[PDB]
């Protein structure tokens, strides 16, 4: 509530986000850093064994 | 009971009713 | 019940959220004037009152109530309309009182109320005024509900509210057991032909009755035939008498809706079972028997109306005609000479109702389609193919055709040249899931429509109709159905009490002349003065059987039944009997919605939902919280982007589904960027890094 | 799945598939042919539905499990059939509710359905670890009738030898099925067989075998009824016998242990078998309701009269002016409550146990005995809509039939009763919503924080006159915890080391130690910057094992606390407290 | 011991439409399943005759009224649902019914084509006055069991065609009961009596033995076929 | 161990499958990227050949590639890395 | 009539005598017409042989003691119960099992007379501790179904012969369930599931044809009133 004063002071502050919060990441609609959003989990290299690839 | 074309329906009234029901649309 | 209705809110009245929960509750002054039972279940409790039976309006604008006045232990018939204000000073007596043949009390000590409303117990000296009756705290629709005194008032509020939502059937058999209200109800309802003048019948029709008054003149009486409701139900009327009958002023000549023989009927008498069975009565699930759908005993009538006009636009005029743009002729051979379809066509969804066509203007085409039109050698026209078609999941015949026109003297609002209306009716079978209930607040939906053979049945083999579950009994406190189960089977069975030497003590008082019953009987019990419990057990003691000497129902009111599935008898006797039930209006076409792709808003890109729209499904907030609780974020990115607001993705993912290719990556929600432009409107250097 | 709605949903997919085999020229013959609903779509439709998940919702959304996944197949008609056990998580009743439909298209989300959102594997509470698809009312009375124990039954194990043998012995279970299906052998009788496929309890196969009481092919005598036999036939092969009457708490312990020591897939199989047999006997149990079933309390009248002379003396003493208003008011409160207590005790004391009415709450299915006391007996004291009790009191019952006046008073507590419901379920999501707000940055971050601080646990305090009494509240406190400190004994040795999951055998071991204080790692000491560590948190309620890395626990905590706040009733003890 | 004989049947006639059928001896507890078997058959599995559809010249659709008659059309539909007829051949033949003047529309007033008969001639249908005319044609078809209403638009019928649900059912009520000796030296045998009442179309021998032939037909693959 | 036969979606059981991945998440993304390679592969199989290969395990008659990727996982025929 | 489909039968082979049957398709509602019917049918329509009465020397008065063996009396009873024997003679035939000294007696250790046969001779029966000479009398006759234990016609006057239950049915367990698959093309037709438990004497396929054959033989009573009746037809193979 009272969103105007909530904005205009931070504009003086020129503060930004860290995209750390997730409800905000809903607002931007990008992937949240929770559940299926961690980089170690969404950055998997997927490739077979070469022995199964020898079967062809 | 004060209705001309009424079919009979048997009741369990132990009392009587001295005053009948008024007209409902009279409100 | 829409009339006689007491409302609190409104202009000149309170605000709904800005009125506390203190005006809502009842106060002991509410007695005898407004029934506290009838109110809607939602956010209106205490806001909508219901006016009682014997109330009357003060010319000043208040409630007046008649009361019997007693002098010195002599109750007079002196009917005195009274208000609550003077009632505070005075002494109100008891309805069920030991009154001895004059107005004289057996007991000297009487329960009484003070002006506080506290219940005090007094000697018989001060009493000036007496109640006129029981049921004084009871409204009209409340008064049609038997055995109220044995069940919960909350459940009474439920099923009492439910009975206004009943639907008419096509048969209207009278209920087996009721009270002294239903015959008294419809005669003041005014949907049923009441005899105006005492005369004799001259000649009737299927549609009119020409009466013969005793003094000279005659009069015809046109009954209404299949009139449409505000909700689409049937208002057909039908004669019940012959052509030569000596009738009297006030008598019933013909009934219309759910009434029969002068009294209301909300359903049929059916054979009930109280066992739990195979999870098909699992927590108020309800099952049926096959005979009823084939004997059509629950068939409904539903009339749905459509309406469209011919108008004028800036370019020109709308056109109703038989001339169509590019179309089949199979979709035309059931239409008349001048557009609209003819009498008695059976439609399916997507069929064309009225041939409507408007001019386009003067546009250009793609060269490729213009090439194809040269290939197929047919330019169409400079018009638009925008005709009236039927909405979906809808069928039935069209009966009436109504049509107006501005040039044909018809008064109708401006800009419009011509008007048409369509009336579409349909017989609907009863099927699964529809809303069924009994009078005691019990309710539920149809799970399974069985065959006729997998069914509980008697030693005489007679199949049952429905089966109800056990556990609706204890926690919901609704044993009045059990009461009318015993009394109902007493009515279907019939008795003749064998007390030829001495009357038993249960039947020693109640009426006389009642100790027989020809079966298929017509009985009633009032609200608070009906039967008593030992009497109910007493009527079971006489058991006039169907054909042969056969006590199917014992002195405990249960029967021995066979498996309808494997065959063996059951190792316990089972409570069974008859119950009067009813049907409501929440059919499965009403609340069904479904959509893959349809119209959208013009403000936002969101799907739009209304009647003729497919509807859309509003997805909330805590839902999204639980989606976070899974952490299935790709689902969320699917939901809020390609399904909600980004236009340019919808063509991509839809076309990918068409080709069966890969799911494309969800692009930037453009609806998000709209906020950024709003910030850029207001002196904000916003920026992403 | 209702099929008209199904074909209405799956339109572009079936429009793709029907053209692929040459039933159509294009998209336009496809879509138009759908709008004609020609009969060639249906055999296509079974191909296009299978292996594709679906999602369903019921408003309002209380906790997480109110939306779960399934694989649909076709259902005739316009009604949605449903497996009954999800009604607990849905808080559902067959009154005429609605449920929603959802559908993913990206196969990533389809895997999200088929692995996490699938209802097959969300079985326990995220808040307590008890199950949710644990069976209920009709399965409860089915198993309770099927497993109750009745002496004096037909053909029961006799022995009166001296003229004829013991006569309660049978070789195979199917033998006892056959003789049971003849009318001679009765179902619910104590009999003796030898079981060649099932496992005896610990004491029996301990002395029989010692090394291993394996039971594929070796037998052992017993004495039970046939119902528990075919009960444990539905159990898995490795699990031993039970031989008790089935209570909801007992079966809760059964699903608890089998949920512990076994993989997940066997559980749902066993449960579906249990609802099958439980319906099968839930039919033949024969539980009816008659007017004769509700009996009459015989000498309740003299108790009423006794407290009428008491209340008459008291109100006479108020009429004299010997005491004031509130004192006689409270005197009537206490005296009539004592009348209520006596009629309750005599009420339960009067009945036999084979009343089907009491048998419901004897199983602990639904309601309590107070609802019976309102049913048969007396109602008693009604509150004001203000809130004060009313001194009349209510003396009769529903079964006795009321007067006008008592019912007219019962209006108050009824209607003021139903006033509060929408107030509760409305106001709960407000506070709950703020709990969702402040907690939204509470995730799992890493594996191990490795501080050494930690909280201490009460751990079944001494009471040295018995020297060990058990904490009742172990269950929300000691399980799913990790040791940051080594468990030390009377001087001895470290019996339990740093870092174990602290289940029931830890309670057994440290209970065998007899100690009451162990410093245990918690989340309050976590020294990470943002988020907390899995060692700091412990076993999640979901898997019953250690929580993974990709979790945000605060949301589940928010739904867990904010969820059951509807069911709070009655200085303040209420929910706005 | 293996007691060796074969049970038999006989008939005891109660009325024209109702009769008794005794079967003995039996295996112990056996006749329950056979009884539910034959009952469950006779509630479902007997072919018969039923009128299907009609046409009246004075109407186009259902929900209007004829001048002169007293009754609306749907009530007449519900009346003619309660009729009974028997077919000889197997093809959709037609019927007729025409009447002028005041009176009561009886079932015996109808002209039959050769091959069909109706077993309740005085059954009430409707009434008329001086001013009324009766016209109705009737289409009776052969089949079994229940059928719902077929679509006119899917069919190739005219505008005046009225599809109504048809029920092929001769039977009214089937029940039975047992008599179990179970003598206490284990030579046990039982006794079965059967009672079925049809709706005056065919004899109980007809549906009884015919349904039995359907059973013997039904268990052919249950024999050494596999 | 020996449990039953499974049916459809619950075939195969996840119990062996949860052994292969330390989490559930990388199991999800694992099968996800694999199935993306397959639905690449059939619309690559139609026109000219590429270095895309597969499927390693035989399918049914009409089977969606999601379950095919699942049976590739249960066959234990490939590996992965984190990110 | 004619059913306009054709139901089929197929057997599925589990372990030795654990056959499994399905039938498709059936119109509603006909699984329940033959589920419990085939249950009671294969239950008690086929003859068989079982233990009729027994007497052991020295077990005259004390009903629970046999010296020289570990086993009590009632164990010998139940162990002799699960013993398959097939015969053809309409008579209570006498048998004798006898053995001196210690030993572990098996099912093949008895001398059979002519007309009987043992289908599990390697089955264990009894163990003899030391120097306990055995002699057991055995009676087996033919018959059908399951019987309760008959009180013998002596009423106390019996020499010590012990009659028990006789299980003449070679079947062991019948169970089944239904389903109603293919709801649209077949228009809500059905699916049959069968499961039978069988002794080692014969194949349950053999018992299937014979018992259901006798079911067909049983409704020929219904068939012999109207040859020219109207039944619903399946058709040829
Ligand atoms: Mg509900
Ligand atoms: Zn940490």
């Amino acid at each position: 509530q009272e969103t105007t004063r909530v904005l205009t002071d931070a504009a003086i502050n020129c503060r930004s986000d860290k995209l750390n919060g997730l409800k905000e990441n809903v607002i931007i609609g990008k992937l949240i850093p929770a559940g299926t959003g961690i980089n170690r989990y969404r950055n998997i290299a997927v490739q077979p064994t070469e022995e199964a690839r020898a079967a062809a | 009971n004060s209705v001309p074309g009424a079919p009979n329906r048997v009741s369990f009234a132990k009392l009587r009713e001295p005053l009948e029901v008024p007209g409902l649309l009279d409100v | 019940t829409h009339k006689r209705r007491l409302s609190a809110l409104g202009p000149g009245g309170l605000s709904r959220e800005r009125a506390g929960l203190e005006v809502r509750d009842v106060h002991p002054s509410h007695y005898g004037r407004m029934c506290p039972i009838e109110t809607p279940e939602g956010p209106n409790i205490g806001l909508i009152g219901s006016l009682s039976v014997y109330a009357r309006v003060n010319p000043f604008g208040f409630i007046e109530t008649p009361y019997r006045k007693v002098v010195d232990g002599v109750v007079s018939d002196e009917i005195v309309y009274l208000t609550a204000d003077e009632e505070d000073r005075h002494v109100v007596a008891q309805a069920n009182s030991p009154i001895d043949a004059d107005g004289r009390f057996v007991e000297p000590r009487v329960l009484v109320r003070r002006k506080a409303g506290e219940v005090e117990y007094v000697p018989s000296s001060e009493v000036d005024y007496m109640d006129v009756s029981p049921r004084q705290m009871v409204s009209v629709a409340t008064a049609m509900i038997p055995f109220l005194e044995h069940d919960d008032a909350n459940r009474a509020l439920m099923g009492a509210n439910m009975q206004r939502q009943a639907v008419p059937l096509v048969r209207s058999e009278a209920p087996l057991v009721g009270t002294g209200m239903e015959l008294r109800a419809a005669i003041d309802a005014g949907d049923v032909v009441v005899a105006e003048e005492s005369g004799v019948i001259e000649e009737v029709s299927a549609d009119y009755i020409t009466v013969m008054h005793d003094n000279g003149t005659r009069r015809t009486y046109r009954m209404r035939k299949f009139a449409r409701s505000n909700h689409g139900t049937c208002a057909n009327q039908c004669p019940i008498v012959d052509a030569g009958d000596r009738v009297e002023a006030g008598q019933v000549i013909a009934d219309g809706p759910c009434t029969d023989d002068g009294e209301m009927a909300l359903g049929k008498n059916l054979l009930v079972a109280i066992m739990p069975w195979e999870g098909h009565n699992y927590e108020d699930a309800i099952i049926l028997s096959n005979r009823l759908v084939e004997e059509d005993v629950l068939t409904s009538i539903h009339i749905e109306e459509h309406e469209i006009d011919a108008r004028d636009t800036k370019l020109g005029a709308e056109e109703i005609t038989r001339d169509i743009p590019n179309i089949s002729d199979e979709v035309l051979a059931d239409l008349d000479e001048r557009g609209i379809v003819r009498i008695g066509a059976e439609v399916r969804d997507g069929d064309i109702l009225v041939g409507k066509v408007t001019p386009k203007g003067e546009t250009e085409l793609t060269p490729e389609e213009r090439l194809l039109r040269a290939i197929f050698g047919e330019k169409a026209r400079e018009v638009r193919d925008t005709s009236l078609k039927v909405p979906h999941g809808e069928s039935g015949k069209v009966i009436g055709i109504r049509v107006f026109s501005r040039e044909d003297e018809d008064e109708l609002p401006a800009g419009v040249n011509e008007l048409v209306r369509v009336y579409v009716a349909q017989k609907r079978k009863i099927s699964d899931g529809d809303k069924l209930a009994g009078r005691h607040g019990n309710k539920g939906v149809i799970g399974k429509i069985l065959p006729v053979e997998d069914m509980p049945f008697l030693a005489d083999g007679t199949p049952v109709d429905i089966i109800l579950n056990t556990h609706g009994v204890p926690r919901r406190m609704n044993i009045g159905q059990i009461l009318e189960t015993h009394l109902g089977w007493c009515a279907h069975s019939g008795w003749k009490v064998d007390a030829a030497k001495g009357v038993p003590d249960w039947a020693a008082r109640l009426p006389d002349e009642l100790l027989e019953a020809q079966p298929n009987a017509i009985v009633s019990t009032p609200v608070f003065d009906g039967a008593q419990e030992a009497e109910l057990q007493g009527l079971l003691s006489c058991t006039l059987p169907n054909r042969d000497g056969d006590v199917l129902v014992d002195a405990d009111g249960k029967a021995m039944l066979f498996d309808g599935r494997s065959g063996e008898p059951f190792p316990y006797p089972v409570t069974v009997g008859y119950m009067y039930i009813m049907k409501l209006h929440h059919l499965v076409d009403d609340k069904i919605h479904a959509r893959s792709t349809g119209p959208y808003s013009m403000i936002t890109q969101q799907p739009l939902g209304g009647k003729a729209q497919f509807g859309g499904q509003r997805f909330g907030e805590m839902e999204c919280w639980a989606m976070q609780a899974y952490g299935a974020a790709y689902t969320l990115q699917e939901l809020l982007t390609i399904k909600s607001d980004d236009t340019v993705g919808r063509v991509k993912v839809y076309e990918a589904i068409v080709k069966g290719e890969n799911i494309p990556e969800p692009g930037i929600p453009e609806s998000f960027k709209v906020l950024l432009k709003e910030l850029q409107s207001l002196c904000l250097n916003v920026e992403v890094l | 799945l209702p099929k008209l709605m199904a074909l209405e949903l799956f339109k572009p997919f079936v429009m793709k598939r029907l053209v692929d085999l040459n039933h159509a020229q294009n998209i336009k013959s496809a879509k138009r042919m759908v709008e004609r609903q020609r009969p060639q779509v249906w055999d296509v439709l079974e191909e296009v539905i299978a292996e594709h998940p679906v999602l369903l919702n019921r408003a309002p959304t209380l906790h997480r499990l109110g939306i779960q996944a399934f694989e649909p197949m076709l259902v005739e008609g316009k009604a949605i059939q449903l497996h009954p056990l999800v009604c607990e998580a849905f808080n559902a009743d067959f009154d005429g509710d609605q449920m929603a439909v959802h559908l993913p298209l990206s196969a990533e989300a389809q895997a999200e359905a088929r692995i996490l959102m699938l209802s097959s594997n969300n079985i326990l509470s995220p808040a307590s670890g008890r199950p949710l698809a644990m069976p209920r009312l009709d399965m409860v009375t089915g198993l309770y009738y099927l497993t109750t124990e009745v002496p004096g039954d037909t053909g029961e194990y006799q022995p009166a030898s001296g003229d004829h043998p013991e006569t309660g012995v049978y070789s195979s279970p199917a033998e006892a099925i056959m003789a049971a299906d003849r009318g001679v052998l009765s179902v619910r009788a104590k009999i003796k067989v030898r079981l060649t496929q099932l496992r005896p309890p610990v004491e029996i196969e301990a002395e029989l075998f010692g090394h291993s009481g394996w039971q594929p092919g070796d037998a052992w005598m017993a004495e039970t009824t046939l119902g528990r036999v075919m009960f444990n036939e539905l159990l898995p092969l490795g699990y031993p016998f039970v031989n008790k009457q089935m209570h909801k708490k007992v079966q809760a312990a059964i699903i608890n242990d089998l949920a512990e020591r076994y993989p997940m897939i066997v559980v749902a199989q066993t449960v579906d078998k249990l609802k099958d047999a439980g319906f099968y006997w839930a039919t033949r149990s024969g539980v009816t309701v008659s007017m004769a079933d509700v009996l009459v309390p015989p000498r309740k009248k003299e108790i009423l009269d006794h407290y009428e002379e008491r209340a008459d003396k008291v109100e006479k003493q108020f009429q004299r002016g010997a005491l004031n208003h509130d004192e006689r008011n409270e005197a009537l409160v206490e005296i009539w409550k004592e009348a209520t207590d006596e009629v309750g005790q005599a009420l339960r004391e009067h009945y036999p146990d084979d009343n089907p009415i009491i048998t419901i709450v004897d199983s602990g299915a639904t309601g309590n005995f107070t609802q019976t006391r309102t049913l048969a007996g007396m109602k008693g004291l009604v509150t004001n809509p203000k809130g004060e009790f009313i001194p009349r009191p209510v003396k009769s019952s529903f079964r006795e039939g009321l007067t006008v006046l008592e019912y007219f008073i019962n209006t108050h507590g009824a209607r003021k009763g139903l006033a509060d419901t929408a107030l509760r379920t409305a106001d709960s999501g407000y506070l709950t919503r703020r709990l969702v707000d402040v907690s939204q940055d509470v995730i799992v971050r890493e594996h191990d924080c490795q501080t050494e601080r930690g909280i201490v646990v009460e751990l079944a305090e001494r009471a040295p006159d018995g020297t060990l009494i058990r904490d009742p509240y172990i269950e929300t406190s000691a399980y799913a915890r990790t040791l940051g400190t080594d468990a030390v004994d009377e001087a001895g040795n470290v019996i339990v080391e740093r870092g174990q999951d602290l289940g029931d055998p830890e309670i057994d071991a440290l209970l065998a130690a007899g100690i009451t204080q162990v410093k245990v790692r918690s989340v309050l000491t976590c020294a990470t910057s943002t988020g907390v560590c899995a060692t700091c948190y412990g076993r999640s309620m979901a898997t019953g094992k250690l929580v993974d890395i990709g979790e945000a626990v605060g949301i589940v905590a928010a739904q867990s606390i904010g969820e059951p706040g509807t069911q709070l009733t009655m200085i303040t003890g209420g929910l706005p407290r | 011991m293996l007691i060796s004989q074969r049970p038999t049947l006989s008939e005891d006639v109660l009325t024209d439409n109702r009769s008794q059928f005794v079967i003995e001896p039996l295996e112990p507890g056996f006749g329950y399943t056979l009884g539910n078997s034959l009952r469950r058959t006779l509630l479902s599995s007997i072919p018969g005759a039923a009128v299907t559809s009609i046409r009246i010249d004075g109407v186009l659709h259902e929900f209007t009224t004829v001048p002169g008659v007293k009754e609306d059309v749907t009530e007449i539909i519900l009346n003619l649902k309660s009729l009974v007829v028997s077919s000889e051949e197997d093809e959709p033949v037609t019927m007729y019914l025409r009447k002028q003047g005041p009176g009561e529309v009886t079932a015996g007033d109808i002209v039959p084509p050769a091959g069909v008969t109706v077993h309740n001639p005085g059954m009430h249908i409707a009434t008329l006055n001086d001013k009324g005319k009766l016209e109705v044609e009737l289409v009776v078809e052969r089949g079994r069991g229940y059928v719902p209403a077929v679509q006119n638009r899917a069919s190739g019928a005219e505008i005046g065609r009225i599809p109504v649900d048809s029920i092929y059912s001769p039977v009214l009520k089937v029940t039975y009961k047992v008599d179990a000796t179970r003598v206490e030296q284990r030579t046990d045998f039982d006794k079965l009596i059967l009672d079925v009442e049809t709706k005056n179309s065919i004899s109980p021998r007809d549906a009884l033995a015919s349904a039995g032939k359907t059973l013997v037909e039904l268990f052919g693959l249950a024999r050494e076929l596999n | 161990g020996g449990y039953d036969t499974p049916l459809g979606i619950t075939n195969p059981p996840i119990d062996e499958l949860l052994d292969r991945v330390s989490s559930k998440y990388a199991l999800v993304i694992y099968a996800a990227k694999r199935a993306r390679q397959i639905n690449d592969y059939y619309n690559q199989l139609g026109e000219g050949i590429l270095e895309y290969v597969g499927p390693l395990v035989e399918p049914g008659l009409q089977e969606k590639p999601l379950s095919i990727a699942l049976r590739e996982i249960h066959a234990d025929l490939l590996e992965h890395t984190e990110g």
